[PDB]
Formats: structure tokens, C-alpha cells, sequence
């Protein structure tokens, strides 16, 4: 780079590369039917029947 | 809220079908 070409001289590159990001796998999720409640408020459910 | 309390209107129609008639 150039405050090391100010440090010091340099030779052709031997990996010229970049940052990069290191995030997991989500390795699965859990379907339905386990909750279907969700957008209704959870007390209200019999009552039609 | 809006999704408790509702159900009156019918039951208030069952007393205009029954409760009218003794």
C-alpha cells in the first residue's frame, strides 16, 4: 500500500485480495403447525363453534 | 380491542325470534 511504499519498496504481489464477511448457515427452521395464531389476538377461538 | 366482545348482535336477534314470543 502506499504508507508502507513510503515505508519501504515492494516487489510484485504474491495474493492481491480484499475484506470479506464470516456469517453461519441457517441449517434448517421449523415449519407450522406449531403456531397459526400468530396475526389474531390468542383468547378469542371457540366461541363461533 | 377489536377482536373481543362482538358476538351480542345474533343473540340480540334470538331475542326478537324468541325472547318476542312468549
Amino acid at each position: 500500500t502506499h504508507v508502507r511504499e513510503k515505508a519501504i519498496d515492494f516487489s510484485k504481489p504474491f495474493m492481491t485480495l480484499g475484506v470479506s464477511i464470516l456469517y453461519r448457515k441457517p441449517n434448517g427452521t421449523n415449519p407450522s403447525v406449531f403456531s397459526f395464531l400468530n396475526p389474531l389476538s390468542p383468547d378469542i377461538w371457540m366461541y363461533v363453534l | 380491542q377489536k377482536i373481543g366482545g362482538i358476538f351480542i348482535v345474533l343473540a340480540a336477534g334470538l331475542v326478537l325470534s324468541v325472547l318476542v314470543a312468549v
